[PDB]
Protein backbone atom coordinates (compact mmCIF):
# COMPACT_ATOMS: atom_id res chain seq x y z
CA UNK A 1 0.00 0.00 0.00
CA UNK A 2 1.96 3.08 1.13
CA UNK A 3 5.72 2.47 1.35
CA UNK A 4 8.27 4.59 3.33
CA UNK A 5 11.81 4.45 4.67
CA UNK A 6 12.33 4.52 8.48
CA UNK A 7 15.32 5.23 10.76
CA UNK A 8 17.41 2.65 12.60
CA UNK A 9 16.68 3.85 16.19
CA UNK A 10 15.91 1.40 19.10
CA UNK A 11 12.53 0.71 17.43
CA UNK A 12 14.25 -0.73 14.38
CA UNK A 13 16.96 -2.41 16.54
CA UNK A 14 14.14 -4.23 18.29
CA UNK A 15 12.76 -5.77 15.11
CA UNK A 16 16.38 -6.79 14.62
CA UNK A 17 16.45 -8.84 17.88
CA UNK A 18 12.97 -10.35 17.32
CA UNK A 19 13.97 -11.54 13.81
CA UNK A 20 17.08 -13.32 15.07
CA UNK A 21 15.45 -14.89 18.20
CA UNK A 22 12.61 -16.13 15.99
CA UNK A 23 15.00 -17.65 13.49
CA UNK A 24 16.87 -19.40 16.31
CA UNK A 25 13.83 -21.51 17.28
CA UNK A 26 13.66 -22.73 13.57
CA UNK A 27 17.54 -22.52 13.27
CA UNK A 28 18.35 -23.65 9.85
CA UNK A 29 21.55 -21.32 10.17
CA UNK A 30 22.69 -23.24 13.28
CA UNK A 31 22.17 -20.53 15.97
CA UNK A 32 23.20 -16.80 15.67
CA UNK A 33 24.26 -13.83 17.78
CA UNK A 34 22.53 -10.56 16.77
CA UNK A 35 24.89 -7.70 16.01
CA UNK A 36 23.03 -4.66 14.51
CA UNK A 37 20.38 -3.33 11.99
CA UNK A 38 21.85 -1.45 9.06
CA UNK A 39 20.10 1.02 6.65
CA UNK A 40 17.84 0.96 4.66
CA UNK A 41 14.67 -0.21 6.60
CA UNK A 42 11.60 -0.16 4.63
CA UNK A 43 7.97 -0.17 6.01
CA UNK A 44 4.78 -1.02 4.16
CA UNK A 45 1.39 -0.18 5.76
CA UNK A 46 -1.50 -2.10 4.39
CA UNK A 47 -5.08 -0.73 4.17
CA UNK A 48 -8.51 -2.41 3.40
CA UNK A 49 -7.78 -3.59 -0.24
CA UNK A 50 -6.11 -6.78 -1.40
CA UNK B 1 -2.67 -10.89 9.02
CA UNK B 2 -5.24 -8.33 8.01
CA UNK B 3 -4.58 -5.71 5.36
CA UNK B 4 -4.48 -3.45 8.36
CA UNK B 5 -1.03 -3.65 9.88
CA UNK B 6 2.54 -3.31 8.66
CA UNK B 7 5.35 -5.17 7.01
CA UNK B 8 8.97 -4.26 7.49
CA UNK B 9 11.90 -5.43 5.37
CA UNK B 10 15.27 -5.44 7.30
CA UNK B 11 19.00 -5.81 6.83
CA UNK B 12 20.17 -7.56 10.09
CA UNK B 13 23.75 -8.23 11.08
CA UNK B 14 24.01 -11.44 13.07
CA UNK B 15 27.24 -13.24 13.75
CA UNK B 16 29.15 -10.95 11.33
CA UNK B 17 26.84 -11.92 8.43
CA UNK B 18 24.17 -9.80 6.63
CA UNK B 19 20.60 -11.09 6.34
CA UNK B 20 17.30 -10.21 4.93
CA UNK B 21 14.23 -10.22 7.21
CA UNK B 22 10.66 -9.43 6.44
CA UNK B 23 8.40 -9.09 9.52
CA UNK B 24 4.60 -8.60 9.82
CA UNK B 25 2.68 -6.57 12.49
CA UNK B 26 -1.13 -6.62 13.06
CA UNK B 27 -2.52 -3.14 13.67
CA UNK B 28 -4.92 -4.29 16.40
CA UNK B 29 -3.14 -7.04 18.31
CA UNK B 30 0.52 -5.92 17.73
CA UNK B 31 1.05 -9.46 16.53
CA UNK B 32 4.45 -9.71 15.06
CA UNK B 33 5.23 -12.79 12.98
CA UNK B 34 8.68 -13.51 11.39
CA UNK B 35 8.02 -14.13 7.68
CA UNK B 36 11.14 -14.82 5.69
CA UNK B 37 14.71 -14.89 6.76
CA UNK B 38 17.45 -15.48 4.20
CA UNK B 39 21.11 -14.77 3.99
CA UNK B 40 23.89 -14.11 3.76
CA UNK B 41 23.36 -11.33 1.29
CA UNK B 42 25.76 -8.75 -0.39
CA UNK B 43 25.69 -5.32 1.42
CA UNK B 44 23.55 -2.54 -0.11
Amino acid sequence: GEWEIIDIGPFTQNLGKFAVDEENKIGQYGRLTFNKVIRPCMKKTIYENE
Amino acid sequence: REIKGYEYQLYVYASDKLFRADISEDYKTRGRKLLRFNGPVPPP
